[PDB]
This record gives C-alpha cells, sequence and structure tokens, in this order.
C-alpha cells in the first residue's frame, strides 16, 4: 500500500502535457496536472509528487523524507515539431517523416509516417482527451487492479511524443516515456531499503555524477529454448488442427514467467521490455536481496518441468550490473553501452550448454517404464488416457480441449483445471460465465472500442484461423478449374538485429544517441507491425497466422493468398522503416496430409540458403532461385508475371504446348551454350505459325522480349523460370 | 589408432522420428549393429568378452573429403577473440557461422583456438522421398536421404585385431542404420594401414583439456567432480528394441548422453549400461566410451 | 555357416515406364507427377522400395495357402524372404536390395541423343465429346542398363533349405520380366529383362554351382 504509490505517481507525471497541447493555457505541465487529478480524485500523497517532478518549484519545501524526491533522478533516466521518428535517427540521413496522433485501433488502418503532415506542431486536438476524462471516473487505486490503466494509457497515446524539444528528445512517445520511468522509480525505493539509510531521499547528491556513477540497478535476460523444435516439430499429421492451441501454450508460458518473477519481488508491469519469442529484457536493482530471488525462481521453475517435459523446454536466467552513467552525460563511446548487454547475454551461451548438475541427471535414467503405447505426436509416455484411433498421452492431451477455447474471448488462469503451466498454476479457456476467476487473466488483441469493466493483466499477440488447417487443399482451387490441390508454408523472418539496438543511431557528435529509451521504442516500434498488424493485413484471405511475434512466423494455408501476403507485408515495412531494414523469407509448396516436422523443416533450410550472397536475396521454391526480392515485385511480378496473363491466355490447349519445353532450354546453358541459342529462335516461329490469322495482332511484342531475356545476363536467365512455372500452376488441371 | 574409411550414397540416419534424418548418426548406432549380426554368425559370447577389455573403443562417423575431419570445440574459444573489429553488426552476425558448423579440418585445430571464423563446408544436401500403399486406405509416409556428394566419405577409428576385421566385413553387404529392408546402409570398406601423423593424440591417463567425444557417460563415482567448469550438450537417443523373443518388443529407457566434441576437464571411465525395461532374455548392450583429444 | 550371396545383373529395360517420384522440382516440364532423379545431378533413377513391394505382391499369389489381407501375415513359407512384425522365427529381411542406378551414361552421349526423360501426350474420350483433359506424363528413355544387386546371407539355420530357397528366386526373376514394373503399366510400360542374370560370392564360404 505504502510502495505501490510510488508506481501510480510517476505514471501521470505528465498528465497536463495533453491538456495544455489541446486547450490554450499559459501554464506548466507539471502544474496544471495536479490541479486536474485533485478535481475528480481525492488524493493528496501522490498529488504533491505530480507538483515536485522538477527541481525548481520548492512550495515552501513541505515534507523531510518525502518520496517526491526521488522522482527527478528517475526522470533523467528515462530521458536524456510534431513526433520525430524512430527509424530516422538510424543509419544515415535520409527523409525527415513525422507521425499523426490518432487512434490505435486492430480495425483501423495504420497511419505511415511520411513528409506532408505539419512540421510545426500539433494543433487543437479533441479526439485524445476526451476518452481521457471519459473513464477517468476510476475508485482509488490499490492492489485489486494492477494494468487495468495501463492497458489504455499505450492503446491511444503512443503517437503522442514526451516534451517537445530539440531534436535528441522527441522521438519517445509518452505512453513509453511515461511507462519506462516508473520502473527506474521502484529501484532507487528497492536500494534505499535494503541498504540501511533513508534519509537520502531529500538533497543530498550536490555532485552531477553522485549517485549516477554507483551503480544501483540490474539487467535481467533469458532465453527459452525449444521453441522451433516442440511447435514445428512432430510425428503424425494428425496435429494438423491442434497447431494452433500448441502455438499459444509456449506463448502464454513465456508471460507467465514476467507474472510471476515480477510479482513475487515486489515489482509491477513497468519492469518490463517487450516479453515474446523467448527473449526479454527485465531491470531489477544491485541489492543482495533480489539476486537471492532470481536464483530460487530459476531452481523451482525448471523442476516441475523435468517430469512432465524432457531436456526440449529450458530457461537460462543472465544478470548483469550496470550504472546509469551510461546512457546519459557523458561516455559517448558505443563500447560503454554494449558493455551493459555483454555482461548478461555472455552467461546466457554459458548456461544453456550447462543445465542440469549433480542429483538431477541419474534420475532420469533410472528406469521404471515397460509399456508399448504413445500418442504418436511428440513421443512421450506418461499418464495417457484414451481419445479416438490412439491413445493420447497427457503433454499433447490439453491441445484438443484448448482448441475449441479459441473462440474464447477471455483466459481464466486457475490452479489445478486442465493442464498446467507454471509450479502451482493452469490455464483454461472460457468467458461470458465467469465460473470462478482466480486471478491475473490474460485476452488477445484488445484495444481500444471495446472496453469496460474487465481489469485484466494481459498482452498483444497475433491469433486469426481460416478454416481449419487440413483442409486448405479444397480452397486452392476454384470452382472453375484452375488450381492445384497442395498448399505452401512461408516463414517470414527479421533478418538484421544486432544494429539499431546496440550501436548504430550514431552519426553526429552532439547527441550521444545511446539512451535506454532511445534503444527501447525500436522494439516497441517493430512489435505493432510483427504482433498487431498481421491480423489486420491477413484479412479476406484463404490462410491463417500461426505464431505471430517479433522474430520468426509462420503461416500456413493455400499459396493463392499467401504469395499475394508476402510481397505485400514487405512493401508496408519498407515504408514504416524509410528503407533502412532488410527483409527476407521463403515461400515453399508441399503435398498433401504430410509430416507437419519436415513440413516445417525443409522451408527453413531455404531461410539459411538464401544468404550465401549477403543480405538482401530471396529464396523461391527451390534452393536454385536465388535473387534479391526487389528484383520480384518491380520486375518479375511488375512486366512479366502479368504480361503473361492478358498476351497468352487467348491460347489453350493448343497453344499450351510450348512451355514445359522452354523451361528445359533455360535450365541447359552450361554445357550447351552457343548451340542452345539457335534452338531457341525455331520455337519462337512455331507459336505464331500455329494460330488464328486475326490472333496474330495479339502476338507481336513477345517473342523480341523473350529472346532478349535470354541473352543478357546470367541472372536474369533465371527469372524466365519463375514466371514460366507461376503461369502453369495458375490455370490446369 | 586404425581408421576405417567407408563411404556412403542414398542412406538412412533418422534422430528422434522416423521422418527426420541427419548427415550423421551417434555412435550408439554402430555398437547396436555388430553385436546384433554376431548371433547370427556364431560368436555372439565371444565379442562380448572383447567389448569390455578397456582398450576397445569406437569412433563416431566423421567426414573424410580429402583429410579428416574433427568436431569443433564446445564453448571455444571464449570470449577474447573478436576476429577483425570492424562493427557491431558484422561480428555477431559471423559468430553465428561457428555455431552451425558441424565437423572442422584437421589442420583448423590448431588455428581455430587463435581466431579463426569461417562457414563449414557444404558436405552434401539434404533430400527426402516418398512412398505408400495402395491397398491399404491409400495411405502413405513421408522418410528423408542422405545423398553424398564432392567425394563425401566417413571413417570409424577402432582397434586392430584378428576377429574385428572379420564382424565389419559383412556389415557393408547387409545395410546399417536406417531403412535396412531397401537397401539403405550398403557401403565400401576402405581397409588402410598407417592413419596420420597429426592424428594420433588419442589417450586416456592424463589430463591436460582433454575433449571427449562419442556421446560420453560419467561414472556413479565420478559425475559432479568432471561435471563442474565443463562445456557439453544434451542430446536424445532412444526407440523400441529389437528382439526376436517378446512379441512385444518393449521401449529401450530414455539415456540422455552428451554431443560429440564437449569439453570438460579431467578424465573419465567409461562403462557399459544395460538396458531392461521388464525382461528379456538378453541384454540390450550400449557403447559409451568417450574417448580424449589432446587438443 | 555364413556366406553372402549377391546376385549382380544389369536390368536392360525394353519399354519406357512411369513411376512417379517426390515433387516438381527437378522436372516441371510436365503435368503431373514426374519421375525421381539425383538431388545432386540430373540422372534418371529408381528407387528400390518399388523392387520389392512389386516382387513380393506377384510372387504371394502362386506360393501362398491362404486368401491374403494385410501384410506381413500371408504364407509362412515366404515370408522369412522379405519381413513380418509378427513371428518370432524371423524379423530382418534376408534380400537386400539396392537402389538400381543408371550406369549407362558412359556411351550414351557418345551417339547423341535428346536428354534423359520424354514427355508423352494423353487424353480420355467420355463417349459424350472430343479431347478432354489435354495431360500428359514422362516416361523413361529406351534401352538403359542398372545395377541391380541381391544379397542373400544365412543365419546358421538356414541348412536344410537353402536349395529350396533359390528355386523361389530364381522364378521371381523371370515373373517380374512377364509383367509391368511401374505406373500405368496396364497399357504396356514396364516388362523388365534382366540380363546377364549371376551369382557369386564375397565372403567365401558357400561354392557356386547353381548359376542357372
Ligand atoms: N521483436 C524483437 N524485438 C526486440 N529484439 C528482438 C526481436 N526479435 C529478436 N530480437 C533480438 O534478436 C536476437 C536474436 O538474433 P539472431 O541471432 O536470431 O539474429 P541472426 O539470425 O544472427 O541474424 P542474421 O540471420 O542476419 O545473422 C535476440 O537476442 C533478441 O534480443
Amino acid at each position: 500500500k505504502e510502495k505501490i504509490d510510488l508506481f501510480y505517481g510517476a505514471l501521470l507525471h505528465d498528465i497536463g502535457k495533453v491538456i495544455q497541447r489541446a486547450t490554450g493555457e499559459r501554464k506548466k505541465h507539471a502544474l496544471v496536472g495536479a490541479d486536474w487529478f485533485d478535481e475528480i480524485a481525492d488524493n493528496q500523497v501522490i498529488s504533491d509528487q505530480i507538483r515536485y517532478h522538477m527541481a525548481n518549484y520548492q512550495s515552501d519545501k513541505l515534507g523531510n523524507d518525502h518520496l517526491a524526491y526521488i522522482t527527478y533522478i528517475a526522470d533523467n533516466i528515462a530521458s536524456g515539431t510534431n513526433q520525430a521518428d524512430i527509424f530516422n535517427v538510424f543509419g544515415a540521413q535520409t527523409d525527415k517523416r513525422y507521425f499523426k496522433p490518432t487512434v490505435l485501433n486492430l480495425k483501423s488502418k495504420p497511419n505511415f509516417a511520411s513528409a506532408t503532415y505539419e512540421p510545426f506542431s500539433k494543433g487543437d486536438y479533441a479526439a485524445i482527451a476526451t476518452r481521457i476524462k471519459n473513464e477517468l471516473a476510476e475508485f482509488e487505486f490499490n492492489q485489486a487492479q494492477i494494468d487495468s490503466l495501463l492497458n489504455l494509457f499505450e492503446a491511444i497515446l503512443s503517437f503522442v511524443p514526451s516534451s517537445t524539444n530539440s531534436k535528441e528528445i522527441a522521438d519517445i512517445s509518452l505512453a513509453e516515456h511515461s511507462r519506462l520511468t516508473a520502473a527506474f522509480a521502484l529501484a532507487i525505493y528497492d536500494y534505499l531499503e535494503d541498504k540501511g539509510r533513508h534519509n537520502y531521499k531529500e538533497d543530498l547528491f550536490t555532485k552531477a555524477s553522485a549517485f549516477y556513477e554507483e551503480e544501483a540497478f540490474l539487467l535481467a535476460s533469458f532465453d527459452l529454448s525449444g521453441i522451433q523444435d516442440f511447435i514445428y516439430n512432430i510425428a503424425t499429421s494428425g496435429a494438423a488442427k491442434q497447431l494452433k492451441a500448441r502455438s499459444l501454450y509456449l506463448d502464454f508460458m513465456s508471460e507467465y514467467i514476467a507474472d510471476s518473477l515480477l510479482d513475487k519481488l515486489g515489482l509491477n508491469r513497468a519492469n518490463l521490455l517487450y516479453v515474446g519469442g523467448g527473449h526479454a529484457y527485465f531491470v531489477l536493482a544491485n541489492t543482495e536481496k533480489t539476486v537471492e530471488t532470481l536464483v530460487q525462481f530459476e531452481k523451482d521453475f525448471n523442476q516441475f518441468l523435468l517430469a512432465n517435459f524432457q531436456t526440449r523446454l529450458y530457461v537460462a536466467f543472465g544478470w548483469g550490473s550496470f550504472a546509469a552513467k551510461d546512457i546519459m552525460s557523458e561516455l559517448n563511446s558505443p563500447e560503454s553501452y554494449r558493455q551493459i548487454y555483454q555482461k548478461a547475454s555472455r552467461m546466457i551461451s554459458e548456461k544453456k550448454i550447462s543445465r542440469y548438475d549433480y542429483r538431477t541427471l541419474m534420475l532420469l535414467n533410472r528406469g521404471g517404464k515397460s509399456s508399448e503405447r504413445e500418442c504418436e505426436i511428440c513421443h512421450s509416455v506418461e499418464n495417457l488416457v484414451s481419445y479416438h484411433d490412439q491413445k493420447v498421452c497427457d503433454i499433447c492431451r490439453g491441445l484438443y480441449q484448448f482448441s475449441k477455447e479459441i473462440a474464447h474471448d477471455h483466459f481464466i488462469i486457475t490452479e489445478n483445471e486442465g493442464l498446467p503451466i507454471g509450479p502451482n498454476a493452469c490455464l483454461k479457456g472460457v468467458a461470458f460465465e465467469k465460473l470462478s476467476q482466480e486471478s491475473f487473466s490474460r485476452v488477445y488483441v484488445k484495444n481500444d472500442y471495446k472496453a469496460g469493466t474487465i481489469k485484466a493483466t494481459h498482452v498483444f499477440v497475433g491469433d486469426y484461423q481460416c478454416d481449419e488447417i487440413h483442409k486448405y487443399a479444397a480452397l486452392s482451387k476454384n470452382e472453375d478449374g484452375l488450381g492445384i490441390k497442395r498448399l505452401a508454408v512461408v516463414r517470414l523472418d527479421v533478418d538484421d538485429l544486432g544494429a539499431a539496438f546496440m550501436a548504430g543511431f550514431s552519426r553526429q557528435g552532439n547527441g550521444q544517441y545511446s539512451t535506454l529509451s532511445r534503444s527501447a521504442t525500436f522494439s516497441r516500434s517493430m512489435s505493432l507491425f510483427f504482433k498487431v498488424y498481421i491480423n489486420q493485413f491477413a484479412s479476406d484471405k484463404k490462410l491463417s497466422i500461426i505464431y505471430a511475434g517479433g522474430d520468426d512466423v509462420f503461416a500456413i494455408g493455400s499459396w493463392q493468398d499467401i504469395i499475394a501476403f508476402t510481397v505485400e507485408l514487405r512493401q508496408n515495412f519498407i515504408k514504416w522503416t524509410n528503407g533502412k531494414l532488410t527483409l527476407s523469407a521463403g515461400i515453399g509448396l508441399f503435398a498433401d496430409k504430410t509430416p507437419i516436422s519436415l513440413m516445417a523443416h525443409q522451408t527453413g533450410e531455404l531461410e539459411e540458403a538464401a544468404k550465401g550472397n549477403e543480405k538482401d536475396s530471396i529464396s523461391l521454391f527451390s534452393s536454385d532461385y536465388t535473387f534479391k526480392f526487389d528484383r520480384f515485385i518491380t520486375n518479375v511480378y511488375d512486366d512479366k508475371l502479368e504480361q503473361i496473363r492478358y498476351f497468352f491466355n487467348h491460347q489453350d490447349e493448343r497453344g499450351k504446348n510450348f512451355i514445359y519445353k522452354l523451361i528445359e532450354l533455360l535450365r541447359n546453358y552450361e554445357s550447351e551454350e552457343k548451340m542452345n541459342v539457335a534452338r531457341l529462335a525455331y520455337y519462337l516461329t512455331r507459336l505464331e505459325e500455329l494460330t488464328d490469322k486475326d490472333e496474330r495482332d495479339k502476338f507481336k511484342q513477345f517473342k523480341k522480349l523473350f529472346f532478349k531475356w535470354y541473352t543478357n545476363n546470367e541472372s536474369d536467365r533465371k527469372e524466365a523460370e519463375l514466371a514460366l512455372l507461376l503461369y502453369v500452376y495458375e490455370i490446369r488441371k | 589408432y586404425k581408421l576405417y574409411i567407408m563411404t556412403f550414397q542414398n542412406a538412412h540416419f533418422g534422430s528422434g522420428t522416423l521422418d527426420s534424418s541427419k548427415l550423421t548418426f551417434s555412435a550408439d548406432r554402430i555398437f547396436s549393429a555388430l553385436v546384433l549380426e554376431s548371433l547370427k554368425m556364431g560368436k555372439l559370447d565371444a565379442f562380448l568378452a572383447e567389448a569390455n577389455q578397456d582398450k576397445f573403443t569406437l569412433t563416431d562417423a566423421f567426414p573424410f573429403q580429402f583429410g579428416p575431419f574433427l568436431p569443433k570445440p564446445i564453448g571455444y574459444p571464449k570470449h577474447d577473440q573478436i576476429d577483425q573489429s570492424v562493427d557491431v553488426k558484422e561480428v555477431r552476425r559471423q559468430a553465428k557461422l561457428s555455431k552451425k558448423l558441424q565437423f572442422l579440418a584437421l589442420e583448423n585445430v590448431d588455428d581455430y583456438l587463435n581466431g579463426e571464423l569461417f562457414e563449414n563446408e557444404e558436405h552434401a544436401v539434404i533430400d527426402t522421398v516418398t512412398k505408400n500403399q495402395p491397398h491399404k486406405d491409400g495411405n502413405l509416409y513421408q522418410v528423408a536421404t542422405t545423398r553424398f556428394s564432392n567425394d563425401t566419405s566417413l571413417y570409424v577409428i577402432a582397434n586392430e585385431s584378428d576377429l574385428l576385421n572379420e564382424l565389419m566385413s559383412s556389415l557393408q553387404y547387409s545395410g546399417l542404420g536406417g531403412k535396412r529392408s531397401s537397401g539403405f546402409g550398403r557401403f565400401e570398406l576402405d581397409i588402410q594401414n598407417i592413419p596420420l601423423e597429426l592424428s594420433d593424440r588419442l589417450t586416456k591417463n592424463h589430463s591436460d583439456k582433454v575433449m571427449s567425444l562419442t556421446t560420453a557417460l560419467p561414472v556413479d563415482a565420478d559425475l559432479e567432480e568432471a561435471m563442474e567448469d565443463g562445456h557439453y550438450l544434451l542430446t536424445k537417443s532412444s526407440g523400441f528394441a529389437f528382439s526376436h523373443a517378446t512379441n512385444e518388443n518393449y521401449r529401450k529407457q530414455d539415456l540422455y548422453k552428451f554431443a560429440s566434441g564437449s569439453t570438460f576437464s579431467k578424465t573419465f571411465e567409461g562403462q557399459i549400461v544395460d538396458v531392461r525395461p521388464l525382461d528379456f532374455p538378453h541384454a540390450v548392450l550400449n557403447y559409451a566410451k568417450p574417448l580424449f583429444f589432446k587438443l | 555357416t555364413f556366406a553372402k550371396i549377391k546376385f549382380s545383373a544389369q536390368i536392360r529395360l525394353e519399354t519406357g515406364l512411369h513411376i512417379g517420384g517426390s515433387d516438381a522440382f527437378a522436372a516441371i516440364g510436365a503435368i503431373d507427377s514426374p519421375v525421381i532423379k539425383d538431388p545432386i545431378t540430373n540422372i534418371p533413377i529408381i528407387p528400390g522400395s518399388s523392387l520389392k513391394g512389386k516382387m513380393r505382391t506377384l510372387l504371394a499369389k502362386v506360393y501362398n495357402e491362404k486368401v491374403a489381407e494385410k501384410p506381413s501375415d500371408d504364407s509362412d513359407i515366404l515370408s522369412r524372404l522379405f519381413g513380418n512384425s509378427k513371428d518370432k522365427r524371423f524379423k530382418m529381411g534376408r534380400l537386400i536390395f539396392r537402389d538400381a542406378f543408371l550406369s549407362n551414361a558412359d556411351e550414351l552421349d557418345s551417339l547423341g541423343v535428346r536428354s534423359y526423360t520424354e514427355v508423352k501426350f494423353e487424353n480420355t474420350i467420355d463417349r459424350i465429346t472430343a479431347e478432354a483433359n489435354p495431360r500428359q506424363i514422362e516416361r523413361a528413355i529406351r534401352n538403359s542398363t542398372f545395377d541391380f544387386e541381391l544379397i542373400y546371407e544365412i543365419t546358421d539355420e538356414n541348412e536344410n533349405q537353402v536349395e529350396e530357397d533359390f528355386k523361389v528366386i530364381r522364378d521371381g526373376l523371370k515373373l517380374l520380366e512377364l509383367d509391368y514394373l511401374g505406373g500405368s503399366g496396364s497399357r504396356g510400360y514396364g516388362k523388365v529383362a534382366f540380363e546377364k542374370l549371376k551369382a557369386t560370392t564375397v565372403f567365401g564360404n558357400y561354392d557356386v554351382k547353381t548359376l542357372n
């Protein structure tokens, strides 16, 4: 009760800036924010902290050891003309983009940054402060609610910066600045209490580098291994329907680690920096109490995972102390900021290879089972139960019930009601009835519009299902008679990741470009496109996205819409990043009723094979079509594949007896070089002579364009093999 | 001591599931094959008193392309070699190339520890084949194969004797791993006498930063004493048993061993674990005899 | 006691056949399932699973004593030559096959041919219209030798029935030549011909006399 007031005092520290930018009034943002909050809320301790945010005010002191003195130190940590672009301060100086303070919604179209808005300032807006005052009528902030306000504070103020001044401090949004400044304030309260003294919370840091030099923070991180080995790998093909429930099983498992660890130590949601895909960055304090909590937590979290699961799932923590003087003031060397992450990521590669120890490894080698009955799904024999043709065990048994629970909007975390995911916790799927509702509920893609009295600590994750999984063979073929009864699998993954996070924002000696806030907004800006915008862009298509994370995705379905979605998703990423981050993937078709293990592994080998040239390459249906991706939508998909659809569609049956041979001539070029060129002049005359006389007017430029594309470049010869292959798969059978 | 060069062509070596396959295979596949075929010849009791003689051991399947290959050291090098410091993106993108590497050359066993990173040579590509059954509801299955190329061969190091050379003479015409009832295992044994003057650092006495291979397995009397301050990686190797008098073929217990190329600190002992789930007239033997390299 | 009988011969294809392979990546110049080839080179090869799945079916219909229904459970007198996952007397297969690789490339390029696989135009008649579904197949060329080696080994107990085992193997080789080996062989696509049928020993523990 006493320590929870500091968390809510740092969130609304700039609540008066929105009213000032909307209503014309010559008052400071720190003075009008305390008066507007006291009118509707009957508080006093949290109201004094708003007035005591800066250092040039001192309203007759009023308080010796008040908590309003540590809010100025933590404010400079998270800090350092509409809205500066995040990707603009990366790389070289290209174009100057600016955002627009709109309303963040899933159904709404994304507002890409461009150079056509108002470079002056904001103006007179009323679509932001109206929604805040409407839901402002809330009861006293206590322990019963935690994320009842953070889920809405970042769902509308995500396009509003904080402290519009100069250019260095402008790209940080107010929704992220107010959330990050609350994490550093909790570390100061834990550092001043674990030691011994308490009168320091006043005015004793006369030197500029006094408290900033002393290390009083901690950077925690983990690496949940066993994501692609448990979801992609499978035994039989009967687990295709429950594959979506398998992806959501490990998705909430990574979020449970962030919830069980922060609540046990005594923190909130502010001590979080993007949790998802088995990678996160937790912030703590450099105290002896916080170290003893993570050591006991990692020993108990891996205890129950050894009985039910095996050696596939493993979590290895990684701590690393640092100082606050590495992201502000002096020390502008890139090695100073990179040393913070090297103190924690180095042990990650050392702890994953040193998992179990004594009196643990010999437990699995004991031996006590003697039965021949397996689920034939994940290769595990532990507490089986009857089901259908086979006998499902217990690991993959809960996925059948959870597969039908996807339609439920809420996910109630229970103790032992279904399939347990933690030490003494569980997870089920039911809503619109509330049979019990223990604590900490989680939903999916819940932005604005739909908002009421729910109170749930949730996150953001993609979820979209078309029509089952094992039936896309019929959706790929039309009613007339075109297409095949197959399907393709694409794995869009982000290429470069070491830059724009470690040391890549440096371009001028003036700005440091090493503030943690500048590096934290990079993951938040891209998470909205790879985890939220995926569901909106995959609409009105015959596919279903699975595991929509910020790293690698898994889109399965008919290739009639996957090809039109992979090349289209990259176009929206270039405009969002101003063409500064490359992208690579790979589309590969497969057969029907096939094991998903090799079906998801063969499509992954093309990802590594598409990097032998440099970085901006692509791998098509096979490993031989190594292009640059950009040469597809601008040449192949532009004036090559489309040109055949209206300059050859008039010829059918008899006219479709020449493409199958021209493809073979394009391959036999090394051994048959000059001889193959002479044979090409004969096939160009057989099609023109064997047709109608009136139809010859349409076939007048395809002969010259096809011959020029054969003797010009070695890489251009492979482009004709892709255009002739996609045309046969279009109309056939 | 004595290497047995042998090349493969369109083979199969699964790891976990029948549909999946890897380029190499664990060391327990060779030991579990010569014992199974020893009873069909008429000398099963002769080889039982030979494997438990300390000096008798086997090695994993190491590539051979104009020179013997050795696995990469796990955990080596440490955080001291950066290899041409230019940018944080160029150093981080080249560190994963060594992680995906499988085997190193015989001449790069000393230069890799000083500071050198390069991409592994393309040995072979993973190709799959499809099969079905017409008179059974039209069902089908998918299996993977291993087609070597660019003169990709293997070799196994064992002890020279007047009994081991005759047992392996029939293995080249009987299959080895994978779908044996098709022809996915036939090879040719290339016998040799002089191995190589550089690959003679195989010792089992002194402990001077050794490296255990062929999936190590410590003894109960020496587990944590040699596990502290080391580099390893737990794997997985199991499957249904293959007997001729069970009418059920019980499942063998899991034996989570290590990987080929783990670096510890001291010298192990090596034992033979017996896998007996319920009851069997024989005894499922296992290799678990790791060697050591001086590095 | 323990011998290794190898049946080395050369399969001569007197008629171009068609066996559906995996996906379409090595031969995308067709409309149906192409012929499997080599993933490294570009030589049409045939897997060894088609030799066992076809010879066992055509042989278990004359040397049987009960109407079959499921594999590995019909005619015990010949089940020990292929495989059985039910009987305890035998499990392994004493007839190891091998993928027949096309070794005719040493003298094929000197004559100058088209390539390796041709395209044949086929269709159907619905007895109500003209041409329906203009599809096409991909057959194999004529005159192409292969390397077929059948491995046979005894296991001590194989004593008072070795002479009877050669009668079934020799009859099964000549029976495959009088039947198609491939897909859609009802019109005459398969029909192989085992040329130079000889048998030799490698380990050396059994004399050769029943050559032919
Ligand atoms: N959405 C994300 N937000 C923030 N960080 C991310 C995200 N996705 C991945 N990362 C970071 O990327 C790191 C893993 O990068 P990885 O090693 O996979 O790149 P890479 O495969 O080496 O790139 P390349 O293929 O270009 O060499 C993790 O440490 C994680 O912190």
